[PDB]
């Protein structure tokens, strides 16, 4: 029983820690987009209608 | 004051007249019942105490029980049909004459 | 286990009774099937309708928490009669007297509460008085509609 | 084990438990007496209760029968 | 924490406070009915006095068989997992 | 930080302290400890983070959906026009849900803010909530899970015919 | 199932215990307990066994009227407040066979002695089974009483689960 | 505002940390129970700062920090109501739990699952604070059902014992029947109003509130063990003594009353609901006080004492004094928790003996347990100026002078006399007389964990009622004018109860035979309700289920 | 109290009905009755956020007490006199309601006497 | 490991168990278990307070402190 819980902990933290650190670094040094009025004559990409950098990356890369 | 038994309250064994009226026939029956139980106890113990046994001691009595166990009606349906139909008829009629109060009712 | 050792149809002739009784590890005198109605008991024995709590707790049962011995026939409703569920043990007070006393108490209380509502206690005082037309605006009254004033005097 | 058990005899006690038990039983009574000395009204009553039958008819505005 | 000697002392102690027993004929091997001349009604009370002494019940089926102080000591020692 | 017109708040009026005691107020000394120990270090960390966000400034936009013809202008069984009208109606349905949510939050904030005087001081918020809920109910209530612009339009026409019939009755 | 004597003695104990529940105080219980004994001593030498049974039957009816609705129960007796309290803590000894060897290595002396008992169990089994065969009448046992070991070096038949049962306070 | 809100939430977050660090993150199994006790101790201090700010200026907050889900026109957010009731109850609950945890470190010392026990106690507390700070019905329902599940896990702590499992399942059964009313209220508010938020419910202030309030009353009946759904609370004594102390004081049992207090803005205007809650409380307080008169298990007597007090709180709801009902919750927590810890002190010293007929002669043998028991008993019986007098005495005056059901008023006064009798009963048979316990004397209460935990509650049972009543702002107009015979009724009927009880308890020493009357048997067997109902209904349901 | 024995056991016709009363004009037998003066204004009670049931003819004393209780924190014993002024004002208020009950009672008795006299 | 007190101390004389023996003697009976209960009425357990005495535990010192406190307070009234 203790071996399983150590393994469960290890494999969640194996990617959970890099993801936790990655999210903090993105939030600190990249930050969130700031809302702005669509400048006249400009056509934003579909991924420019979202705020968080990870959300924009998900939209651009996959959707 | 005499004890009166019920489905959910059995007669105390000390107040049962039979437990004092004992006969050779009754003792003989008790002895036969003890012999049956002792035979089963010995059969169980010879497996239970076996050093080399690992597993479950299958009890045919348990198997017989589950096999037998695993082997009104519309009245409730009719009753509820008329409770809900009668309730929904009344409510529907009120809604159509504006009597029912649905001032803030916008979630459904 | 074999079909001969499993439960069967309702026994007809006495010879099937003897075979059924030996199958269930009972003596022929004790064996008694359920009524041959339409339920579907078969030849499964009808045993006393007693909870497992009534069995002797000091005996060395093969199943102490169930108070059952290995190989002993199980009551049809054993799962209803386990010690966690329906108890049928003798009670110091007769069952019928318990019911009458309990119902009599609840009925009397419900009656007296009805009487207490119809003749309520209260102190010898007039209604509590509030200013500004019984707080018409504070209670949410319409400010555009003029309220018919309420007046309170000294005494 | 500070306290050895005893057979058929009154148990062994510590000084601390007896003193502390006496301190808080005396604290309870000081508090009760101190409060009663200052807030006896909370037990007996805060204001006089009038005798309504002693009020005059003039002060209740009860007109005389023949009027 | 009971011990075999501790149980034995207390079992004999309780019998030495029973007026129907002479505390000079009393040994661990004295038979309540053959050596001390006591009744079966007396033996029931002795067993009840042991139940009070140690704070647990000795079932009637087992109680009937305890007919000397040593048998009582053995029963209590066996029940409580005392081994010295 | 947010539009004060969409989520209004009346001007705040905190009374100045008027201590009529000589014992110190522990809550003033805990406020200074809070500002010294909790607020200032938190503010410093945030100021560092905001400096990084200033170095890299990029923008996102609020999507604007141009208006397309309503379901009333669609020919029967014309899926291409019906599709655009239906999708627009669904967008408007979702926006109206958030309009009711805005008005409900105004009402709830007023209740907490006005305290014991809320029954009198939140009359405007209650009235506005009452009206918008009525309008929302008229548009969307009783349509069912398989709601559509068609079923909404059919509900509107039933209501319009009843109103026209009631106008004649008067 | 129970002799007349056993029923008189079981009533005597049960009557005294319920009397204790009423009296509570020890001096009061001692007084009434002696009166109760004097009632059992009045008919001790009843010879007519029809009379004796009638006396017992009435005694049990009187007991039912006079019993305490909430008699005292020893805490670990059936129906007591500590009954089966520690059953969750009793782990069968066969569970130790499944310990990881790293768990076993923390108790080398214990698990060495445990092997000796397992050996003693294995070597005795055949003789225990043989003893029960040659002492059991044809048709199987009539009672559940088990025999002792009759030779030297033999162990009483079916001893394992009695000797190695969990302690009453296993933790 | 920034310090008020931050400290309110850190009180809750601080309590989840010992649960969070159970996932191997510097977790010291060495003394996990001490770690959990320290967290309760620090949470109490941080919760005192927002409470002080509320005592000062009446500052109140709603924190809706996280938006969880939006169902069309129904926004659900994690929202906390840091108000009057939250600000006063949280410090009281944490103070009592702090003592119960320190008591448990000594009481559950030998238990091999001591760590799991403290985890469950901590979860019990967290789920209760979710209940009392909840600002919407869905969030309240999380705490409502969370405390019920933790009761099941803690009542059935000794899971090898069949009666423990039966009692644990019984608690779930009765509480889930009350939860029918809870979901009824949730369904009505959503449909008729458009919300589960307390703010919008009180702003719309519906007039036809019979159905939602009946549902809420049904939920309170199950959770606070009012008559009809009451048997589960005495059966909850199967759990270890620390569970009963926490269950019966600052958790579970008072959640039912607390729910009705939170909805006083609705019940204020529904006289029909006030009548129902009044009558329900009156029969509960009288019936359970009668059962306690003949119980012999020291924990069952205190369990029936709680039901009787819960009935008094329900009466206070029915006379439209929600703030006095809340005050009784707070005061009752101090001495009811102390009484259970004193009983556990006795039970431990007599090797798990719980029958008072086997106690006696403990007055001098356990001087500190004796002092706390007498103080606790006097607080419970409304001794002037102890913690219980500052709520119970006001409640009786308020009921005496209210436009009220007369029979309900009478049943409540009789139950006050019965409180003195079964309190006298514990003191007489436990502390006085001669030792009736076995001969090997292991009486010992000289453990610092035992003394300190009881001591803090003893101080609470002396001054908490006075301190609290002198800090809370007035929200009603107390009735202070009444005849002398209405002003002193509580004191008189309590004194007559002591006089009557002493006469009866002294009759037991006479050398006279004792026969049972029908009334005695009725009280001993709890009015027969468990016997008839817990055999009939299980039989009827189970027997039809198979066929 | 005794007054309940009269209404429920004796003659209820001469006993006030708590829900209905007053059943006589406020000026009957009262030449020129002064109105009750309200000291606190509606805005003051609104701004003080008094509970609605507290916004009675004694509210100005409560407002005074609540202000003192706020200015004396942490001294939770510093406003006894102000608390008492509010308590006494409510006592006077209650006595007024006790007089209203007594006045209605005597008037009902007076009405009874006349009816007999007219009979 | 534990020495039991001598068993000859336990006598029913001077305890209410003596009263019981006298009452039975009038009926011709006798109590053989009396000495087994005698420890409950002797030496340490012999005297216990009444119910009133239990309630008034600490009253003497609580009242003495109270008198001092109201003396100390009334003095400051003159000052
Ligand atoms: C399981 C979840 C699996 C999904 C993981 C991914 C989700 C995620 O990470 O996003 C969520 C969120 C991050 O959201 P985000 O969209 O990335 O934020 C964008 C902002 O621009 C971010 O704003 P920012 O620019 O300010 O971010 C800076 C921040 C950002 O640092 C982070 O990355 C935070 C998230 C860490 C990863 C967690 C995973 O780091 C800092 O430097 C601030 C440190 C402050 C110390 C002083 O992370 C958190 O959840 C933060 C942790 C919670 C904060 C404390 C809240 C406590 C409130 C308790 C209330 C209840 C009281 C207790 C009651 C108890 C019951 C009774
Ligand atoms: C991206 C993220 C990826 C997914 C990662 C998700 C997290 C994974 C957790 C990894 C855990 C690894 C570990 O070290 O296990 C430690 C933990 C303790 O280790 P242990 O000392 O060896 O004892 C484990 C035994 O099974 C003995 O355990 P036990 O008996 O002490 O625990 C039983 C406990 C299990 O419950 C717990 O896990 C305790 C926390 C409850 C929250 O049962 C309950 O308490 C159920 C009732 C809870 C009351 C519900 C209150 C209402 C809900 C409130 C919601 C909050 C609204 C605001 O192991 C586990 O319990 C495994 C269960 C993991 C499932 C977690 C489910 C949370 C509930
Ligand atoms: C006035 C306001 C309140 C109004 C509501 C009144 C309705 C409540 C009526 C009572 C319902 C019956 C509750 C039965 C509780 C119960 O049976 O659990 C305990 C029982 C055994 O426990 P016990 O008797 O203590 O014995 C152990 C000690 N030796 O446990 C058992 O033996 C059986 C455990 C399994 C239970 C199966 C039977 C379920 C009962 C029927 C549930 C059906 C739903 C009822 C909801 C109706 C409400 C709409
Ligand atoms: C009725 C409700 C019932 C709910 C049931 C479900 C229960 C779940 C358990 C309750 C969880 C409560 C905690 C909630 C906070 C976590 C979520 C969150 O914080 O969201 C991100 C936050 C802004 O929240 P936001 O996304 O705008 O809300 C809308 C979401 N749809 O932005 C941030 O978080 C930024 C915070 C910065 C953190 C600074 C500290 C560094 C991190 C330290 C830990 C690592
Ligand atoms: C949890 C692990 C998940 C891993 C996957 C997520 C990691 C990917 C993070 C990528 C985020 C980058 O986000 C990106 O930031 C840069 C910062 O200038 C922006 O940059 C863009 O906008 C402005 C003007 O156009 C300028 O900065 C720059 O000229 C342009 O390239 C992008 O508009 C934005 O999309
Ligand atoms: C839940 C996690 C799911 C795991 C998914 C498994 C991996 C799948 C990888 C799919 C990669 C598809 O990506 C392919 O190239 C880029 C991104 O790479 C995307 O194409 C888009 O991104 C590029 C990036 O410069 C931009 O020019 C422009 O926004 C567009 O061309 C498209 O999505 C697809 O053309
Ligand atoms: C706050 C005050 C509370 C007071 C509560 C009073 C009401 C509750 C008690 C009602 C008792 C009614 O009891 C009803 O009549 C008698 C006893 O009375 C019972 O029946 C039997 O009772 C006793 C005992 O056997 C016999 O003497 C009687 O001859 C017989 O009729 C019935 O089974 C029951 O229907
Ligand atoms: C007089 O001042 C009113 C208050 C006195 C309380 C009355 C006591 C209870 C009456 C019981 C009668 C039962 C009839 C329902």
């Amino acid at each position: 029983d203790k071996r399983f819980l150590k393994l469960l902990r290890f494999y969640i933290l194996l990617t959970g820690i890099p993801v936790a650190i990655g999210i903090t670094l993105i939030n600190v040094f990249i930050g969130e987009a700031e809302l702005a009025e669509i400048p006249e004559g400009y056509v934003p990409e579909h991924w420019e209608y979202f705020k968080h950098p990870i959300s924009r990356w998900i939209a651009r890369t996959f959707f | 004051p005499k004890y009166e038994a019920s489905r959910l309250s059995s007669l105390p064994t000390t107040l049962d007249p039979a437990e004092y009226d004992i006969s050779s026939e009754t003792r003989k029956a008790q002895a036969e019942r003890l012999a049956i139980r002792s035979r089963l106890k010995r059969e169980y113990q010879l497996q239970y105490y076996d050093p080399s046994r690992r597993g479950v001691i299958e009890d045919p009595a348990l198997v017989r029980w589950t096999y037998a166990r695993s082997a009104f009606g519309i009245g409730p349906l009719v009753f509820w049909y008329y409770v809900f139909k009668t309730d929904r008829d009344r409510k529907e009629k009120l809604i159509q004459e504006g009597k029912l109060d649905r001032t803030f009712n916008i979630s459904y | 286990i074999t079909k001969d050792m499993l439960p069967g149809p309702y026994p007809k002739t006495p010879e099937e009774r003897a075979a059924a009784a030996k199958k269930y590890n009972m003596r022929v005198e004790d064996y008694e099937p359920y009524p041959d109605d339409g339920t579907g008991y078969g030849d499964y024995p009808k045993l006393p309708d007693r909870s497992q709590q009534e069995r002797d707790p000091w005996y060395d049962w093969d199943h102490p928490d169930l108070r059952l011995n290995w190989g002993e026939p199980m009551h049809w409703d054993l799962d209803m009669y386990i010690r966690n569920r329906v108890d049928t043990s003798p009670t110091p007070v007769n069952w019928n007297l318990m019911c009458k006393h309990l119902f009599g108490f609840v009925a009397f209380m419900l009656f007296m509460f009805w009487v207490g509502e119809t003749y309520p206690a209260y102190q010898p005082v007039g209604p509590k008085q509030y200013p500004y037309n019984n707080l018409y605006l504070e209670r949410g009254g319409d400010p555009n509609k003029e309220p018919e004033p309420v007046v309170h005097y000294e005494i | 084990a500070h306290i050895e058990p005893r057979y058929r005899q009154f148990p062994q006690l510590t000084r601390s438990q007896v003193i502390q038990a006496e301190f808080f039983s005396a604290t309870m009574w000081f508090w009760i007496l101190w409060r009663f000395w200052h807030d006896s009204d909370a037990v007996l009553g805060h204001f006089p209760y009038p005798d309504p039958s002693q009020w005059t008819d003039e002060e209740l505005g009860i007109p005389p029968d023949d009027e | 924490p009971l011990t075999l000697e501790g149980i034995k002392d207390r079992v004999l102690y309780v019998l030495k406070l029973y007026d129907k027993i002479d505390p000079e004929k009393l040994s661990v091997n004295s038979h309540f009915m053959k050596d001390l001349g006591l009744d079966s009604l007396d033996q029931v009370e002795i067993i009840m006095a042991m139940e009070d002494e140690f704070g647990f019940e000795i079932p009637d089926i087992d109680a009937e068989k305890l007919m000397c102080p040593q048998e009582i000591v053995d029963y209590i020692a066996d029940k409580k997992d005392v081994y010295e | 930080s947010w539009d004060k017109d969409v989520y209004p708040e009346p001007p705040r009026r905190t009374p100045a302290p008027s201590p009529q005691t000589s014992l110190p107020n522990p809550i003033t000394y805990l406020t200074k400890a809070f500002d010294l120990l909790v607020d200032r270090p938190v503010t410093l960390v945030r100021e560092f983070i905001e400096r990084q966000h200033a170095k890299n400034k990029y923008y996102y936009y609020h999507r604007e959906f141009r208006r397309v013809p309503d379901i009333t202008e669609c020919q029967e069984k014309d899926v291409l026009c019906m599709f655009e009208a239906e999708m627009q109606w669904r967008r408007d349905y979702k926006v109206d849900q958030e309009i009711v949510n805005i008005i409900q939050e105004r009402l709830k904030a007023c209740q907490q803010r006005e305290g014991e005087s809320h029954r009198q001081n939140c009359a405007k918020e209650l009235e506005q909530f009452t009206q918008v809920v009525k309008a929302y109910q008229d548009r969307y209530h009783d349509l069912g899970a398989h709601y559509s612009a068609r079923k909404c339009l059919a509900k509107q026409k039933q209501r319009m015919l009843a109103e026209r019939k009631a106008a004649k009755e008067a | 199932y129970l002799t007349h004597q056993q029923k008189v003695l079981r009533l005597y104990k049960r009557a005294l215990r319920h009397l204790e529940s009423w009296c509570i105080h020890r001096d009061k219980y001692r007084y009434f307990a002696c009166l109760l004994r004097a009632r059992f001593d009045e008919h001790k030498n009843e010879k007519d066994m029809v009379k004796a049974t009638q006396l017992l039957r009435e005694a049990e009816e009187e007991f039912w009227h006079g019993q305490h609705p909430q008699p005292y129960i020893f805490p670990e007796s059936p129906g007591g407040t500590s009954y089966e309290r520690y059953e969750c803590y009793k782990v069968p000894e066969w569970c130790l066979d499944d310990w990881h060897p790293s768990e076993k290595a923390m108790y080398p002396d214990y698990f060495a002695k445990r092997e000796q008992w397992k050996k003693l169990r294995r070597e005795s089994w055949e003789r225990e089974v043989k003893q029960l065969q040659e002492e059991t009448p044809v048709g199987g046992p009539r009672t559940e009483a088990l025999p002792p070991a009759r030779k030297q070096g033999d162990l009483p038949p079916l001893w394992w689960h009695i000797v190695t049962r969990p302690r009453e306070r296993p933790m | 505002m920034n310090m008020f809100s931050s400290l309110s939430l850190v009180t809750l977050l601080l309590l989840t940390m010992p649960i969070m660090m159970m996932s191997f993150n510097t977790y010291k199994p060495s003394n996990y129970p001490l770690y959990v006790k320290t967290a309760i101790s620090y949470a109490f201090i941080t919760s005192m700062i927002p409470t002080m700010m509320f005592i000062h200026s009446g500052q109140e907050l709603i924190i809706s920090n996280w938006h969880w889900l939006t169902i069309q026109t129904l926004k659900l957010s994690l929202s906390f109501k840091m108000d009057y009731f939250s600000m006063m109850f949280i410090p009281v609950a944490l103070f009592v739990t702090w003592s119960i945890m320190e008591f448990s470190m000594w009481y559950m010392y030998s238990d091999p699952n001591i760590n799991k026990f403290f985890k469950y106690l901590l979860l019990f507390l967290i789920t209760m604070l979710i209940l009392v700070t909840a600002n919407n019905l869905f969030q309240l329902f999380i705490g409502w059902e969370g405390v019920g599940i933790m009761s099941f896990l803690l009542i059935g702590w000794w899971y090898g014992r069949a009666d423990a499992n039966t009692a644990a399942l019984q608690a779930i059964l009765y509480n889930r029947i009350g939860d029918i009313g809870f979901i009824l209220a949730m369904a009505w508010f959503l449909t008729n109003l458009n919300t589960w938020d307390l703010q919008q419910i009180f702003m719309l202030n519906p007039s036809d509130s019979n159905m939602p309030l009946i549902g809420l009353a049904l939920a309170a009946t199950g959770k606070s063990a009012q008559f009809g759904l009451h048997p589960w609370l005495p059966s909850a004594m199967e759990g270890p003594t620390p569970v009963s102390a926490l269950l019966h004081s600052s958790t579970m049992v008072v959640a039912g009353i607390f729910l009705l207090i939170r909805f006083y803005p609705l019940t204020e205007n529904n006289k029909y609901i006030q009548s129902i809650t009044l009558c329900l409380g009156a029969i509960t307080t009288l019936f359970t006080a009668m059962c306690a008169l003949t119980q012999n298990d020291i924990k069952k007597i205190i369990a029936f004492s709680t039901s009787s007090q819960l009935g008094l709180m329900m009466v206070t709801i029915g006379i439209n004094q929600p703030y006095l009902a809340f005050l009784h919750i707070c005061t009752h927590a101090f001495f009811k928790a102390m009484l259970f810890m004193c009983s556990g002190s006795i039970i431990h010293s007599l090797n798990d003996e719980q029958d008072i007929r086997k106690m006696g002669g403990l007055f001098k043998a356990m001087p500190f347990t004796t002092t706390a028991l007498i103080v606790g008993s006097l607080a419970l019986t409304g001794m002037p100026f102890l913690t219980g007098f500052y709520s119970k005495d006001l409640i009786i005056e308020a009921a005496n002078t209210s436009y009220t059901n007369a029979w309900a008023l009478l049943m409540t006064l009789i139950a006050t006399s019965f409180t003195a009798i079964y309190s006298t009963r514990i003191i007489f048979f436990a502390l006085l007389g001669q030792p009736r316990f076995p001969t090997l004397v292991n009486i010992n209460e000289n453990n610092p964990l035992l003394i300190n935990s009881i001591k803090r509650l003893l101080i609470g049972s002396l001054f908490a009622g006075y301190i609290i009543s002198n800090n809370i702002p007035p929200t009603t107009i107390p009735q202070m004018t009444m005849p002398y015979y209405l002003k002193t009724t509580a004191l008189i009927v309590t004194i007559l109860g002591f006089i009557l009880a002493l006469e009866i308890s002294n009759m037991t020493k006479n050398l006279k035979y004792h026969y049972p009357s029908n009334a005695f048997k009725f009280s001993t067997l709890l009015g027969y309700f468990p016997t008839i109902m817990h055999r009939l209904a299980p039989y009827m349901n189970l027997s039809m289920s198979q066929k | 109290g005794a007054h309940l024995a009269r209404r429920y056991l004796g003659d209820a016709s001469v006993e006030p009905d708590p829900l209905r009363m007053p059943t006589f004009p406020p000026d009957y037998g009262f030449p020129e009755r002064k109105e009750r003066e309200m000291v606190a204004t509606q805005q003051e009670m609104n701004d003080a956020q008094l509970v609605l049931q507290q916004r009675d003819y004694c509210a100005h004393y409560l407002i005074r007490f609540l202000k003192c209780k706020r200015d004396s924190f942490p001294n939770f014993l510093a406003c006894k006199h102000e608390r008492h002024d509010w308590d006494y004002c409510e006592h006077l208020d209650y006595v007024k309601r006790m007089k209203e009950f007594e006045r209605e009672r005597r008037l009902l008795q007076r009405k009874k006497r006349r009816e007999q006299r007219e009979a | 490991k534990m020495e039991l007190p001598d068993y000859k101390q336990w006598k029913i004389e001077g305890t209410p168990l003596e009263t019981v023996q006298e009452k039975l003697a009038a009926r011709g009976l006798r109590d053989p278990w009396g000495r087994n209960e005698a420890w409950r009425y002797m030496g340490g357990f012999a005297n216990n307070v009444s119910f009133v005495g239990a309630l008034l535990k600490g009253f003497k010192w609580g009242f003495a402190a109270f008198v001092v406190a109201i003396g100390a307070e009334y003095y400051l009234e003159s000052q």
